């Protein structure tokens, strides 16, 4: 994994580690721009310019999860690592996501980066005219009994 | 009772929503729903409100703004003054009709018109700003006086303020002005 991001649907941005690696500039803006408008639907489709980027939705807390990799071919492991790490988030940081209002969310600091990256870890070392023959003769049977 | 953030895309609507609650640094995506939170003053009576920030999205700008403008006490609309030169007639557009539909209520609120970005040197001043703002909403207007804020009814306010700040950030935040019109309104 290159990019990585967990935001709102409030436009704020929760965790992240993108680092030197990437920059944040519009990356996501483009996404959010083909979910409102194109609606694309098309099972984690539309990359941007230089890499591949997948989503997935969360309706019951209000939240997405971004995920950036190079436009290289990439394993399938990418949708398991989001969905085991969207039920951790829900599993643990239930408490704040629970709570409509943004003030929890503001107070609160999730310390999720060692946990992120141990699965990381666990996901690159799984990684690595009808003719009618017959005949001469005939049929023979009997009947059955009964009282 | 309930104070509404209005502005384009990537006009800091939400780096304005959280400088004023909690004072640190947080990265923000595009709004594409609504976020309301209740803050209170810091004056000694400590007055509750309940700021509303809406997308700044043009696909969802009207659907949520026709909605909550039936509670809205007062209004702020956020100008980008850094890159208002590119795009003077979309902020003006947008306050063409912001402005009908507030005076289309039965009390008319009060409106901020917050220049941001004001860390940049390339930012305008204030009075420059609403200056072309009421040039350019008089040609909109058209397409018998110039258009102009002290003939229009409202309780209109135009001032200077940044929520990154550029460099500002590091030590303290750049908004003054803003918490004491807040209290001025309270
Ligand atoms: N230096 C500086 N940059 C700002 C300021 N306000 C906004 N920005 C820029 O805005 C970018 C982040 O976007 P936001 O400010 O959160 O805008 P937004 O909330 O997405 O606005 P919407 O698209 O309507 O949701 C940053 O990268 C900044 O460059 C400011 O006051 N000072
Ligand atoms: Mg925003």
């Amino acid at each position: 994994l290159d990019f990585f991001t967990i935001f709102s649907k409030g436009g704020l941005v929760l965790w992240c580690f993108q680092g030197v690696s990437d920059s944040c500039t519009g990356p996501v803006n483009a996404l959010i721009r083909s979910v409102l408008l194109q609606e694309r639907g098309g099972n984690n489709s539309f990359t941007h310019e230089a890499l591949t980027l997948k989503y997935k939705l969360d309706n019951q807390f209000e939240l997405v999860f971004v995920v950036g990799f190079q436009k290289i071919l990439t394993l399938t492991y990418v949708d398991k690592l989001i969905d085991d790490v969207h039920r951790l988030f829900r599993d643990k940081y239930r408490t704040e996501i629970q709570q409509q209002s943004a003030l929890s969310l503001l107070n609160g600091t999730f310390d999720f980066q060692n946990d992120f990256l141990r699965l990381l870890r666990e996901a690159e070392e799984s990684s690595k005219e009808k003719g009618k023959k017959a005949p001469r003769v005939w049929e023979l049977g009997g009947c059955a009994n009964k009282e | 009772r309930a104070v509404l953030l209005v502005g384009l895309c990537d006009s800091g609507k939400t780096l304005l929503f959280v400088r004023l609650l909690t004072g640190l640094y947080r990265d923000t995506q595009t709004s594409i729903t609504d976020s309301c939170a209740v803050y209170r003053v810091n004056n000694n009576r400590g007055n509750s409100l309940t700021l509303i920030d809406l997308p700044g999205h043009e696909s969802l700008r009207l659907q949520f703004l026709e909605r909550f403008k039936s509670s809205a006490r007062a209004i702020v609309f956020v100008v980008d003054s850094a890159a208002f030169q590119r795009e003077v007639k979309d902020v003006a557009e947008f306050l063409y009709q912001v402005l009908i539909d507030s005076m289309g209520l039965k009390n008319t609120p009060s409106f901020l018109i917050a220049c941001n970005k004001q860390d940049i040197a390339m930012a305008k001043s204030a009075k420059l700003i609403q200056q072309q703002l009421e040039k350019e909403l008089n040609t909109l207007r058209v397409t018998g006086k110039e258009f102009e804020f002290s003939q229009l009814p409202l309780k209109v306010e135009f001032l200077e303020c940044s929520a990154k700040g550029g460099r500002g950030d590091v030590g303290s935040a750049d908004i003054q002005d803003l918490e004491k019109w807040l209290a001025k309104i309270a």
